[PDB]
């Protein structure tokens, strides 16, 4: 979508793993404010959305 | 009252002990207070400070 | 030191920093000390196919 309607999608109620992302897209930045990404396939969360 | 100062020496140190223990929760800044998390969600880099 | 990578993860190659370039690929102490130098090598390195 365009940035003037972005589009939001929730995801919840699964296994979630953080390590398939690095498949697709070379991923120019690849950045995260208030956790790292390498611990990131460790905790639990409350809704997290997209 | 009669013994107003034996049990005013008495409160003065438990109150100073209380404000100590409460004094670990506030978080002076830091994205937590509580040790485990920091540890938990961060990088050593990025912990240290 | 002499090695090949890619060209998202310079940021990866530095103490006990998180990508996935410095955890267990290869990694330096938390306490390193000196200098770090990357070029992308596309007219070398890299054939067609």
């Amino acid at each position: 979508a365009s940035v003037y309607a972005w589009n939001r999608k929730r995801i919840s109620n699964c296994v979630a793993d953080y390590s398939v992302l690095y498949n697709f897209a070379p991923f120019f930045a690849f950045k995260c404010y208030g956790v790292s990404p390498t611990k990131l396939n460790d905790l639990c969360f409350t809704n997290v959305y997209a | 009252s009669a013994l107003g100062k034996l049990q005013d020496v008495v409160n003065h140190n438990a109150q100073a002990l209380n404000t100590l223990v409460k004094q670990l929760s506030s978080k002076f800044g830091a994205i937590s207070s509580v040790l485990n998390d920091i540890l938990s969600r961060l990088d050593p880099p990025e912990a240290e400070v | 030191d002499s090695f090949v990578i890619r060209g998202n993860e310079v940021s990866q190659i530095a103490p006990g920093q998180t990508g996935n370039i410095a955890d267990y690929n290869y990694k330096l102490p938390d306490d390193f000390t000196g200098c770090v130098i990357a070029w992308n090598s596309n007219k070398l390195d890299s054939k067609v196919g």
